[PDB]
């Protein structure tokens, strides 16, 4: 990679293509999974969160932690979109929907 | 900018008319500053060193030694009227003086479009033409010491004030004749320069000795 | 702590002694040095750089001496002589500056001889007093009836600026402005260039179609399109009141119960628009000029009567085209009377020049203001050629007010240097020595004038003495421009008596203000 | 010296000094603006500190976007500026002559000569140069043909040569349609409206106007074929009384009485217009436009839109003249007294709609004396420089109407300038010879420029032409494409008599007084 | 010696920030190379098999999606040459809506073999009329390669054919189903006047239910709630106000003067008497639906509760403009009851729950209206906006056809024929403009080579396949993306087409912008400013 | 506009901290300057008082 005294893009711009990103997004989309896998069935466990301004948000429901969680992964987003659809069109399977699309993804 | 700034940032380049006009730029500044030295009416400079060290002067070698220049071309002309001056000792003034006038002749044509090779060509041409004519211009002479007076005069006229001239004249002409030796080279070592700091500048003299 | 204990205020420093005179005269002769080499007709301009980002590329004193900044008091005190000099007289900026900075040049050797400035003092009043008189001798009549001797004298004056070139054509319209502007009333005669005859510049086209208008000319428009851009005899009303409807300072509020009060006080307002326009039409008028707004209902009302409007116009020009075409600004239309009208405009029109609209109120007959349509290269050429009719038409009102001339060139310089030194010659106190300095520092404007003439100014200079020191040579100068010595009667070049009076007082007058110092003291606050 | 003992932080440049800065200034302004000189100039891009893209050839618009806070380059962009302001072309040919001016007059003011001679040599050679112009020129009846000519040698410098071409007809139709016998041309007449959907050479002439707003009521009709046009100047939206009014009720049934009674006074108004409408067309075939300069409320936009009225606000100032002039109709203030006759008539008004932007067309006229240009282009740099070339276009065209004569351009009348200075040298006295000999030479930089940026080389092409001169004497100019001389009067390559006029007063004046500078200074700190 | 000075005049006069670039080498190869790189950038997004992009921009607000006009509008692009055909291809997305890639895969090409012409000796004002009088020689072409025309546009199964290579591109494993809904969508609107409006289509995006669930409805839907105590109505004579359900005030100003007590005690009695008969006489032109655009008072609220009527509130006019359009009533701008003509009519309104979002849909049942509305579910916002994006498509696609019914081969067919066909023209033509036409016909391979080198395939092979079957004579054959080695197969038995108009203004548009950034010989940038954008950009 | 640049030639290839007098009124009168204010330091010491 050359200096090219004028740039395409303005500097700063993080650029990563091919087969290691997408490994990467998998590996991010099996951290958000493994955050929640705890919390499914009835010998499931409570996962307790605090904010910012020292509030604590003790829950069990899946789509509840993935909103407390402040996700910036681009690839990771799409967990908690989906946690969010589920709870939205159902209520029930927030866990079971980011479990199985981590487990197709891995 | 151009394919050296790419490979390394802080590089600085001038090419192509830019560099062109930086060496004469650089040539015609000199030009400028040195155009006051030459002849017997030229006028002295007085160059002050770090120190403080005060340098009266006239010589062009010596001024363009302790000019306060950083400029390549200046360096390239310095290190020619060094040359110059270290062999003939003279005319280093005249060598600033038509170098920088042959740069500015030539970018007078170039900046019409005209190439610098036709320039450099028709300088060759020039410069062998004009060696022959100095050859047929110059005047063979038995070097009495009326002649030897003379080319003293024309020098140290030119170097310093008339009448201190025309005692160094007599001075160098003797020096020079008593140790010349007849057909063979004369060794410019075998005449010490000793300088004592206590009389008028019109009594340096020679001795037909040492001191 | 215990801060220290002292008389005087924290950086509140002096001096004194033969520092502070030493000083200040530097300090003027410097302030002469700037613009020494821009005197005579062969002078170089010099280009200044606004701190704003313009450029003045001038060749007059006052200006280059204002465009700068300086830090020591005499400089300042230099400069404000400049622009005293600039006002009183318009011209002579240049040499008051020089002839103040050799004064005090040859009081410095006198001050260094143990000689207290009281006498130096005394004696600079006693050759102030001498140079008027010789001044006043050797002083030529003038008849401002021949326009061609004022023509000339007007040349003299401009052959140093940059507009020497159309010399001609200058001194034609500087003539035809300044006696345009002159005018009387009630037994008070007034020239007041200053007010009645605007300079105006629109860079581009050729400097030959610049000329003075027998009217006025001003950047407006027509506030309807439909309205005429051309009359032949407008019959002009002016006002400097607004046309259109607006509150009352009493604080009024309206109180609405019924329905129909709204629509009649906005038919009110109408109305009393309405009223307005028929009071002004009444008077049967062209064109009307108001300095405030105009309404959209008031522009229909009188294009109902075929009447041009121009709707806001400064109060310069309004006072301007009064005085022009003979109206008579009126603020209530209803006061407005046939005396107030005005005709005598002989053309108005409205055209285009570049991508602008321009108003001419030209053709007048006996109009009293006028403005100078300047037309050049660019900005600055026109601000440099407005300065130099500055001076034309200043030169021209100093000799319609004092009808006196002398010999210009250095003609003057030497023959008032001679009788002062001759005067001094039966002198015999100690004062002598420095009223013959004086006298001989007068001789500093043919030397310059040599000096920017680029020829030998010590044999020229010392010819020039010996052939004034003949009876009958009284009016031989030099040449500006061949570096030879003429005379003056032959070569034609003169200057007016004020002029010369103005610069001598205002140099001297500063050699003695400069001297009187001592012991300058800086750092207080306010 | 004496500034910098005066005030310690100024910047002075004096005597040679002075002549230096300047001369090199020039020098790198005339290096800058070479390029573009000629049909076969070279594009520049100029990107803003915002990014924005600028495309142009324009001299005028160069010197304005070059990054120079130089004196001398804010002087002679003073001066291309006025050049720009007055005729409207030559500001290249502006700087390259002065820059050449002040090369040549250098060339002698460095071997001892005052600058003083060599300003008197340029008066001189300035008198002698423009009595041979006032010889030169061609007196002509300026008929459509030579009109063309003229605008082609214009915007085939300024844009794209298929572009140039369409340029040419549109320009000078425009200025055909406009011009009135023996009257002053005015160019506010000629409204140039720029859309950005089609391609470059989508740019043509509608004999009417295009205003960029349409109407703002969705149940307005969006084309119109025979149409009633009334100019108008009054507010038909709610007023507030000057006065501090203020309504004062007592129950609901007075506050809506007050509420219907504060509308009456715009009503009265709708009402006129609306029965204007109605005496004017009884029936649907004609249609009824309102172009109002005020703004108009939804309450009188939905009264007159159940008339079936077209409804335009907040038209520009400029409208109400060019809409007066060409649907002929009256710009009315007020409607006190409104008849049939104040109508305009426009044979066609629809709408275009451009994404969020909208437009109204107003065509068929019966004789529109105001017309308005097109300037269509898939890009915003496009627009902005075929709006500079046709700007360009309408000062060479209004020009060439103004002076019936023309000039023969290529570079042509320069050489022909600069043999008669030649011939004319003996006869000035003194050593002002140099001066004009400087002033020759300088003429002489348009042909070399034209011959550089032809591809061809300065020395043999100059001479050729100038060898052909002297031989018959005829207006040879230079061919671009082969580097022969050529007749530019025959092949049509004209330019405008005041532009070289302007050239010459205008460079003469400035190297003049640029000359004559022995002191930069720099002390208002 | 040892510091190299800046050139004297232009050089020195040039501001502190300011960069300069003239010649060859530092402006025409560095603008090339600029372009050169948008093109590869954006080119592994193009065609069926073409991959989506994850996009972040300056705000954090995550754009995934494989349209190369959005992926170029959320790039920051600094570079000016590849602004210019950034902006290119944001005009062939305005004035038709597909073919960006296309615009940036050509654009990079032609620049690209530019470059290479201009290395071999040829200058630049002969490439640029090279490629002028390619471009105008494969505009003649063009025309000649249509295949087959729309023929009809009120069919449904014909359109939903014709659509779905123009919604293949993206999303590639479900185009049958977006085909058939935006099919329908777009025969609901377009009657029997031929104009027809892209902005009669509205897309509402509920989350939830996987986007198989989608559907067309003839009508309208707004993301709110009835204000009031009904919630259903059955024969719906909805009357639309544009002013709040309020009684009217001054526009002046209003203040209630009292001077006795029974003024006092009977104002408000009057007031809320004054608001019920409003109400009722409203009512009594048989509207059981009121829409207003401004705020409900307390009180007309109670009297419309009263009298058994709908509320429904629309802040954006746009939404009052449209809802009028696709029921038929008139935006009364006062309180005044609606007349026969001015009260629309809906077959059904309600208000009803998709997933957790509440509702309120104007319902059709005529398969006709001025409006219809997608309502698009899914499972992610970027997986809608994906959606949406080709509906867009789809729809600006059947916009086209309207516009234009003729349609080429795709797959490459296209370009590889104009290519054959250009290089043909240019053997024929002698001088040194035959390079640059030949150039020009090469530069449309890059169409099928990127379409091979994003199908997995080896690119050379299937363009050698392709010469050689054209040759032959087959001119409707293009790539097979459905096969595992270098295969063609014929485009039109396959029914993968292009628009004629897509493809024209694509190469109009991808030509000038090549030919205008290669006019540019000299690049003068000032220094870049940190100001908080022009005012025009708002 | 604002500034004005160092005249091309031997001012711009001047070093840094160095100084160039040059011409009757910025070399001679300030060495006259110069030697006229040492004689006035030394004067007053001058004779038996
Ligand atoms: N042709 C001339 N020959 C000689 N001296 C002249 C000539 N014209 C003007 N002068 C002299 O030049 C002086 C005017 O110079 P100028 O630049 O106007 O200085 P100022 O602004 O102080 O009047 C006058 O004193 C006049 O005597
Ligand atoms: N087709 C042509 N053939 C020969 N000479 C031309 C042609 N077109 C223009 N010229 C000459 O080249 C010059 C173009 O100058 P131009 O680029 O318009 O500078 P400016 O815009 O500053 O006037 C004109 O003076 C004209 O004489
Ligand atoms: N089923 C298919 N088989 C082969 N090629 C196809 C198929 N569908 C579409 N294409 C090709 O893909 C291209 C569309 O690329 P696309 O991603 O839409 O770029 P753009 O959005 O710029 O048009 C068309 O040129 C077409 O020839
Ligand atoms: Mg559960
Ligand atoms: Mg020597
Ligand atoms: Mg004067
Ligand atoms: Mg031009
Ligand atoms: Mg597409």
């Amino acid at each position: 990679m050359m200096p090219t005294p004028v740039i395409l893009l303005k500097e700063g711009t993080d650029s990563s293509q091919g087969i290691p990103q997408l490994v990467s997004n998998i590996s991010a989309c099996q951290v958000i999974a493994e955050a929640v896998r705890t919390t499914l069935g009835p010998r499931g466990m409570d996962k307790l969160i605090v904010d910012g301004r020292g509030k604590a948000t003790i829950s069990n429901d899946g789509a509840t932690i993935l909103k407390l969680l402040d996700v910036v992964h681009p690839a990771a987003k799409t967990l908690v979109d989906i946690a969010k659809s589920q709870d939205a069109e159902v209520g029930d399977g927030t866990t079971s929907v980011t479990l199985l699309a981590a487990e197709f993804l891995k | 900018m151009a394919a050296v700034k790419t490979l390394n940032p802080k590089a600085e380049v001038a090419r192509a008319q830019a560099a062109l006009a930086v060496n004469i730029s650089a040539a015609r500044g000199l030009q400028d500053v040195l155009r006051t030295n030459l002849g017997p009416k030229g006028t002295m400079k007085m160059l002050v060193s770090g120190a403080g060290d005060i340098k009266l002067t006239k010589d062009g070698n010596v001024l363009l030694h302790e000019m306060q220049i950083q400029h390549p071309t200046a360096s390239l002309i310095a290190k020619v009227a060094t040359a110059q001056d270290d062999i003939t000792g003279d005319g280093t003034t005249s060598n600033v003086l038509i170098i920088g006038e042959l740069l500015k002749q030539a970018d007078l044509y170039i900046s019409e479009g005209l190439h610098p090779r036709i320039i450099t060509e028709g300088f060759e041409a020039a410069k062998e033409k004009a060696l022959q004519f100095l050859e047929e211009v110059k005047v063979s002479r038995e070097m009495d010491r009326e002649t030897l007076i003379d080319v003293a005069r024309t020098s140290l006229r030119t170097k310093v004030h008339a009448e201190l001239a025309d005692v160094l004249t007599e001075a160098v002409v003797d020096s020079i004749l008593a140790i010349k030796k007849q057909d063979e080279p004369i060794d410019l070592f075998m005449i010490e320069i000793m300088e004592m700091k206590h009389k008028s500048e019109t009594d340096t003299s020679l001795i037909r000795g040492l001191v | 702590g215990h801060r220290p204990v002292l008389v005087l205020s924290q950086n509140t420093k002096r001096e004194s002694g033969r520092k502070v005179q030493s000083g200040n005269i530097n300090a003027a002769k410097t302030i002469a040095d700037i613009i020494r080499t821009c005197l005579g007709p062969k002078s170089m301009m010099k280009m200044l750089l606004d701190p704003m980002g313009g450029i003045v590329m001038t060749n007059d004193g006052n200006a280059i001496l204002r465009e700068i900044q300086v830090q020591h008091p005499a400089a300042k005190s230099m400069i404000e002589i400049s622009r005293t000099q600039d006002e009183e007289v318009g011209d002579g900026t240049t040499s008051v500056i020089i002839l103040a900075g050799e004064m005090l040049s040859v009081a410095e050797h006198f001050l260094e001889q143990q000689m207290h400035p009281t006498v130096v003092i005394s004696a600079y009043r006693k050759a102030l007093d001498d140079m008027i008189s010789t001044l006043k001798k050797i002083s030529i009549p003038v008849d401002i009836s021949d326009s061609d001797m004022m023509l000339n004298i007007i040349n003299s004056s401009i052959t140093t600026k940059a507009i020497s070139r159309w010399s001609s054509l200058a001194c034609n319209i500087a003539l035809d402005a300044v006696k345009m502007v002159q005018f009387e009333e009630n037994g008070r005669k007034e020239i007041d260039i200053k007010k009645y005859a605007r300079v105006e510049k629109i860079p581009g086209g050729i400097i030959e179609d610049s000329c003075v208008l027998r009217g006025v000319m001003i950047n407006k428009d027509v506030t309807h399109p439909r309205m005429r851009r051309y009359i032949k005899n407008p019959r002009i009303v002016l006002l400097d009141s607004s046309l259109e409807y607006k509150k009352g300072e009493s604080q009024t509020d309206i109180e609405i119960t019924r329905e129909e009060d709204f629509t009649r006080i906005l038919q009110m307002e109408e109305e009393y628009i309405q009223q307005l326009c028929e009071d002004i039409i009444q008077l049967k008028p062209d064109v009307v000029i108001t300095e405030k707004g105009i309404s959209d209902l008031a522009q229909h009302y009188l294009m109902r009567a075929n009447i041009t409007a121009i709707r806001r116009v400064r109060k310069t020009d309004n006072n301007r085209i009064a005085r022009a075409c003979g109206a008579r600004i009126v603020s209530r239309p209803e006061e407005l009377r046939e005396d107030d009208v005005g005709t005598g405009a002989g053309l108005l029109e409205i055209k285009k020049i570049g991508d602008e609209y321009f108003t001419f109120i030209t053709d007048c007959k006996d109009p009293k203001a006028c403005t100078i349509l300047l037309r050049g290269a660019s900005k600055e050429i026109l601000s440099e050629v407005e300065r130099n009719l500055q001076d034309a038409m200043q030169v021209c009102r100093n000799v319609l007010l004092d009808p006196q001339l002398v010999p210009g060139g250095g003609a003057s310089e030497m023959a008032v240097a001679h009788a002062l030194t001759e005067k001094s010659k039966a002198m015999t106190g100690v004062e002598q020595w420095p009223y013959r300095a004086v006298a001989q520092a007068l001789e500093v404007i043919p030397r310059t004038l040599i000096q920017n003439c680029g020829a030998s100014t010590i044999r020229l200079l010392t010819s020039l003495r010996a052939k004034h020191t003949q009876e009958n040579c009284e009016t031989w100068g030099v040449n500006g421009e061949t570096g030879t010595l003429v005379d003056m009667k032959e070569l034609g070049i003169w200057e007016p008596l004020a002029v010369k009076l103005q610069t001598y007082k205002t140099a001297v007058e500063t050699a003695v203000l400069l001297l009187r110092i001592d012991d300058i003291v800086s750092g207080h606050k306010k | 010296a004496a500034v910098k003992t005066l005030n310690p932080k100024a910047e002075v440049a004096r005597a040679q000094a002075a002549l230096a800065v300047n001369i090199s200034a020039a020098r790198g302004l005339q290096d800058v603006l070479r390029t573009n000189l000629g049909p076969k100039g070279t594009m520049k891009m100029l990107v803003s500190g915002a990014g924005d893209i600028k495309l142009t050839k324009d001299g005028n618009v160069l010197l304005h976007e070059m990054q120079i806070q130089h004196p001398t380059a804010s002087l002679i962009a003073k001066v291309a500026t006025a050049q720009d302001d007055i005729t409207g072309d030559g500001t290249t040919s502006n700087v390259l002559i002065i820059g050449e001016l002040l090369k040549q007059a250098d060339l002698y003011i460095s071997e001892g000569l005052h600058p003083r001679i060599i300003t008197e040599g340029f008066e001189a050679a300035k008198e002698k140069a423009l009595q041979f112009l006032e010889e030169v020129k061609v007196s002509r009846e300026m008929d459509r043909e030579t009109l063309i000519d003229v605008a082609r040698t214009s915007l085939r410098t300024k844009v794209h040569a298929e572009l140039a071409d369409v340029l040419t007809e549109a320009v000078v139709d425009s200025i055909l349609a406009i011009k009135k016998q023996d009257e002053p041309i005015d160019l506010f007449m000629i409204e140039i409206m720029e859309m950005k959907h089609k391609s470059e050479t989508d740019t043509s002439l509608i004999r009417g106007l295009v205003l960029d707003h349409g109407a703002r009521h969705p149940d307005m009709k969006k084309r119109v074929e025979d149409a009633y046009i009334l100019t108008c100047n009054v507010s038909l939206e709610y007023e507030k009384t000057e006065v501090n009014s203020g309504f004062f009720y007592k129950s609901a049934e007075e506050r809506e009485k007050l509420v219907k009674a504060e509308r009456k006074f715009i009503e009265d108004r709708v009402k006129k217009i609306i029965e204007l409408k109605r005496k004017v067309c009884g029936d649907s075939d004609k249609g009824f436009v309102v172009i109002n300069q005020k703004g108009i409320d939804p309450f009188s936009l939905d009264a007159l839109s159940k008339e079936g009225i077209v409804a335009l606000r907040r038209a520009k100032r400029r409208n109400m003249e060019r809409l007066t002039l060409a649907c002929g109709g009256v710009a009315l203030n007020s409607f006190d007294d409104l008849s049939p006759d104040c109508l305009g008539h426009a044979g066609l008004v629809y709408e275009y709609t451009l994404g969020e932007e909208k437009f109204t067309f107003i065509e068929k006229c019966n004789n529109p004396r105001s017309v308005t240009l097109l300037i269509k282009g898939p890009n915003k740099h496009t627009l902005t420089q075929i709006k500079d070339a046709v700007r360009d276009g309408l000062r060479a065209v209004k020009n060439a109407i103004d002076d019936g004569c023309v000039v023969p351009g290529a570079g042509a009348v320069e050489v022909a300038m600069a043999e008669a200075l030649i011939k004319h040298k003996p006869s000035v006295k003194g050593r002002a010879q140099l001066g004009v000999q400087a002033f020759a030479d300088a003429l002489l930089i348009i042909p070399k420029v034209l011959a550089q940026n032809s591809g061809f080389d300065l020395q043999e092409t100059l001479v050729k032409i100038q060898a052909e001169h002297s031989e018959s004497g005829q207006l040879v100019g230079v061919d671009l494409n082969t580097g022969e001389p050529m007749v530019a009067a025959e092949v049509g390559v004209w330019d405008n008599y005041c532009v070289k006029k302007q050239l010459l007063h205008s460079c003469t004046v400035i190297a003049t007084n640029i000359l004559l500078v022995d002191e930069i200074m720099r002390a208002g700190m | 010696a040892l510091h190299v000075p800046k050139a004297p005049g232009f050089a020195q006069m040039l501001k502190e920030g300011a960069k300069h670039f003239s010649g060859l080498e530092e402006a025409v190869y560095r603008n090339i190379q600029a372009c050169k790189e948008l093109a590869q950038t954006t080119r592994t997004a193009y065609g069926p098999n073409g991959m989506n992009k994850m996009v972040i921009n300056h705000l954090e607000k995550l754009f995934v999606t494989n349209d190369a006009a959005t992926i170029l509008r959320e790039l920051e692009v600094q570079h000016p040459a590849a602004k210019m055909i950034v902006m290119a291809s944001h005009m062939q997305e305005q004035e038709v809506g597909d073919g960006t890639n296309f615009v940036l895969v050509f654009a990079g090409a032609l620049l690209e073999l530019a470059e290479e012409l201009l290395r071999i000796g040829l200058s630049v004002s002969e490439v640029i009329e090279g490629y002028e009088i390619a471009c105008r020689k494969a505009h003649e072409i063009l025309p000649n390669l249509v295949c087959c025309s729309a023929k009809n546009l009120r069919d449904i199964d014909e359109v939903s054919s014709l659509l779905r290579t123009s919604i293949m591109s993206k999303q590639y494993g479900n185009e049958v189903f977006l085909a058939k809904l935006i099919a329908q969508a777009c025969v609901s609107i377009f009657p029997d006047s031929g104009h027809f409006n892209v902005d009669n289509i509205r897309v509402c995006k509920i989350l939830g239910s996987g986007i198989s669930s989608s559907s067309v409805l003839h009508g309208m839907v707004f993301k709110k709630e009835t204000e009031g105590d009904v919630t259903s109505v059955k024969d719906a004579k909805i009357a639309v106000y544009s002013c709040p359900f309020d009684g009217m005030i001054t526009e002046t100003k209003g203040t209630v003067l009292i001077k006795t007590a029974e003024e006092l005690m009977n104002f408000s009695k009057g007031e809320e008497n004054l608001m019920d008969a409003q109400v009722k006489a409203i009512a009594d032109t048989g509207a059981n639906v009121v829409v207003t655009g401004g705020k409900v008072a307390d009180m007309a609220l109670h009297y419309a509760n009263k009298y058994n009527i709908m509320l429904v509130r629309l802040n954006s006019k746009w939404d009052l403009r449209r809802l009028c359009k696709t029921v038929g009533a008139t935006a009364l701008p006062r309180l005044t009851p609606p007349v026969l003509e001015e009260m629309g009519h809906c077959d059904s309104v309600y208000l009803s729950e998709v997933g957790d979002t509440q509702v309120v849909v104007f319902k059709h049942e005529k398969e006709d209206g001025a409006i219809s509305t997608i309502v698009l579910r899914g499972s992610t916002d970027n997986l809608m906006d994906d959606i949406e994006r080709a509906v867009d498509d789809g729809v600006n696609t059947f916009k086209v056809l309207t516009r234009d019914k003729r349609l080429v081969p795709g797959g490459g067919a296209t370009e590889i024929e104009l290519a054959k066909q250009i290089t043909s023209y240019g053997e024929t033509c002698p001088g040194l403009e035959q390079y640059a036409i030949k150039k020009f016909a090469e530069a449309f391979e890059a169409i099928p080579r990127a379409l091979a080198e994003n199908s997995g395939v080896k690119a050379n092979e299937v363009i050698s396949k392709l010469y050689a079957v054209h040759q032959e004579g087959n001119k409707n054959v293009g790539l097979d993306i459905e096969a595992e080695v270098p295969a063609v197969k014929d485009m039109l038995e396959a029914g993968i087409l292009d628009t004629y108009l897509g493809k024209y203004w694509a190469i109009k548009l991808a030509t000038n912008a090549a030919v205008t950034v290669l006019r540019v010989d000299q690049i003068i940038m000032a220094k870049p400013a940190g100001g908080p954008k022009p005012p025009s950009g708002k």
